[PDB]
């Protein structure tokens, strides 16, 4: 049973960068529709930065 | 001394809830100053209701 390099680089550490990913987008949810800061204008929000 | 908001822990909205406040307190006592001024309208007689 060689590889195992890859079969977690395939399996596992593709899906954990997936939902590490989908994770990283839940630490900007932020819940405000909306609110910035926005030197130019309004731009709704810390959403978008 | 609502919106004295160094802004916001709400935050909602971002400088607008006191606005949706006096907003519905203008609402709901609305119709009671109505009545209030319009009973009493005649108890808002041509002296001080000035």
């Amino acid at each position: 049973s060689l590889t195992f390099f890859d079969d977690y680089m395939n399996k596992s550490f593709l899906p954990k960068i997936q939902m590490t990913m989908d994770y990283l987008f839940t630490v900007e949810v932020e819940s405000n529709n909306p609110y910035a800061l926005e030197l130019s204008d309004e731009n709704h929000n810390i959403f978008k930065t | 001394d609502i919106n004295l908001n160094k802004a916001t822990e709400f935050i909602l909205v971002d400088n607008n809830y006191n606005s949706t406040n006096e907003f519905w307190d203008g609402l709901m006592d609305r119709l009671s100053p109505y009545l209030s001024y319009f009973i009493d309208e005649k108890l808002k007689t041509e002296e001080d209701m000035i």
